[PDB]
């Protein structure tokens, strides 16, 4: 029950806003923590919003009068308001906790424990129009029937931006998937992969649904994945 | 825009003992404390394994420690599993309850089995070749020490046009991953007659030869 | 903290080998009825039990 979800996600072009949101269940967001960190892949990350209610002097010299927030603690829900947002803020945040030093956990000591988390949102400031993603089904071949364990999906390319996310049989298939990640195009363009591991006796008489969707751009396609039927 | 010194790259044998630092200046020396060192495996949220330097979390084996003096650091880092290859920060104070850290200190344990690259590759759908692309779809998995480099041979012809690659990224079983992409088109799939992905992993080659459709 | 037992069946807690304190008491949730008997709250820290 007690958790941290990300909501609000939606397309932003440069002149545009959107208005993001945290939402805490189980524990009410009056009395309780929310560190925005904004993590982008492979680099060093850094921890910006700075909203700690009450409305007094407390701000950052990196972000002066661009990102503003607003609170609301009986909804147990916060909405960010990230105005003029920058096409080079291409990371997915999260909120998440922390600990100080009045409550059982600390009686002596200084605190500051990050340990809640969210799932975070993909929202990307691109220049460019979204494009819907194109789905290729990559069919079984002789190898992968003949050597027991069959390799099937669906390629996600040419879709921009960002996301797209791949599910099978609708959840009812999780043993052997695995997801490989979007592929940065010379152009900019995207290409993903999703391939599961199935019984290769199941070829044909149980059918692979593989689910794609892209939320800015609103396309779910419930792509089908066949056999190489001649 | 505000960043500190980390030995980016540790590694140290199991059950050994490896420090961890991340840099302050002057200003960061008469009486403060706090450092609370985190555990990333990469592509996710962190994890809490050691705070309070020298006490105890709730939860946490304890042979993890941190040991403090003067400008001479310890996350000491001790009982070193299959599991500890992953990525590790600080905490630090920047003056009126302000806060910065380190750049990230990555650990890569040793003294684990390597496995040969299982290397898969997917020619492009018949529908794909409706849609006048052509992709050749490499995917390379369950490989450690990761360092592959993707080799495309149409027709033992080393060809590096439209050649994509990932970078080593973290699987389940402690070893990484790539899904490289060879894009070309319909008229140049079909006139080539075999199309081979290789992979050059701590000298082992696993190769996965295609052919188009035959109707 | 979770819940506690009945005063026919009451809940016994054994604690030793750690510091305790007063001040403590009133940031988790405030009291209505706090008496020592015999002995001043100002003067339980000053006294090792």
């Amino acid at each position: 029950e007690v958790q941290l979800v990300e909501s609000g996600g939606g397309l932003v072009q440069p002149g545009g806003s959107l208005r993001l949101s945290c939402a805490a269940s189980g524990f009410t967001v009056s009395s309780n923590y929310m560190s925005w960190v904004r993590q982008a892949p492979g680099k060093g990350l850094e921890w910006v919003s700075a909203i700690y209610s009450g409305d007094s002097t407390y701000y950052a010299d990196s972000v002066k009068g661009r990102f503003t927030i607003s609170r609301h603690n009986p909804k147990n829900t916060l909405y960010l308001q990230m105005n003029s947002l920058r096409a080079e803020d291409t990371a997915v945040y999260y909120c998440a906790r922390l600990v100080g030093a009045l409550t059982n956990i600390v009686v002596s000591g200084d605190g500051g424990a990050f340990d809640i988390w969210g799932q975070g949102t993909m929202v990307t400031v691109s220049s460019a129009s979204t494009k819907g993603p194109s789905v290729f089904p990559l069919a079984p071949s002789s190898k992968s029937t003949s050597g027991g364990t069959a390799a099937l999906g669906c390629l996600v390319k040419d879709y921009f931006p960002e996301p797209v996310t791949v599910s099978w049989n609708s959840g009812a298939l999780t043993s052997g998937v695995h997801t490989f990640p979007a592929v940065l195009q010379s152009s900019g363009l995207y290409s993903l992969s999703s391939v599961v591991t199935v019984p290769s006796s199941s070829l044909g008489t149980q059918t692979y649904i593989c689910n794609v969707n892209h939320k800015p751009s609103n396309t779910k396609v419930d792509k089908r994945v066949e056999p190489k039927s001649c | 825009s505000y960043e500190l010194t980390q030995p980016a790259s540790v590694s140290g044998s199991p059950g050994q003992s490896i420090t961890i630092s991340c840099t302050g200046t002057s200003s960061d020396v008469g009486s403060y404390n706090l450092v609370s060192w985190y555990q990333q495996h990469p592509g996710k949220a962190p994890k809490l394994m050691i705070y309070e330097v020298s006490k105890r979390p709730s939860g946490v084996s304890n042979r993890f420690s941190g040991s403090k003096s003067g400008n001479t650091a310890s996350l000491t880092i001790s009982g070193l599993q299959a599991e500890d290859e992953v990525d590790y920060y600080c905490c630090s104070y920047a003056g009126s309850s302000t806060w910065v850290f380190g750049g990230g200190t990555k650990l890569t344990v040793l003294s684990q089995p390597k496995a040969a690259p299982s290397v898969t590759l997917f020619p492009p759908s018949s529908e794909e070749l409706q849609a006048n692309k052509a992709t050749l779809v490499c995917l390379i998995s369950d490989f450690y020490p990761g360092a592959v480099t993707v080799a495309w041979k149409a027709d033992s012809s080393p060809v590096k046009a439209g050649v994509e690659t990932t970078t080593p990224s973290k699987q389940s079983n402690n070893k990484y991953a790539a899904s490289s992409y060879l894009s070309l088109t319909p008229e140049q799939w079909k006139s080539h007659r075999s199309y081979s992905c290789q992979v050059t992993h701590e000298g082992s080659t696993v190769e996965k030869t295609v052919a188009p459709t035959e109707c | 903290a979770t819940r506690f037992a009945s005063v026919y069946a009451w809940n016994r807690k054994r604690i030793s080998n750690c510091v305790a304190d007063y001040s403590v008491l009133y940031n988790s949730a405030s009291f209505s009825t706090f008496k020592c008997y015999g002995v001043s709250p100002t003067k339980l820290n000053d006294l090792c039990f």
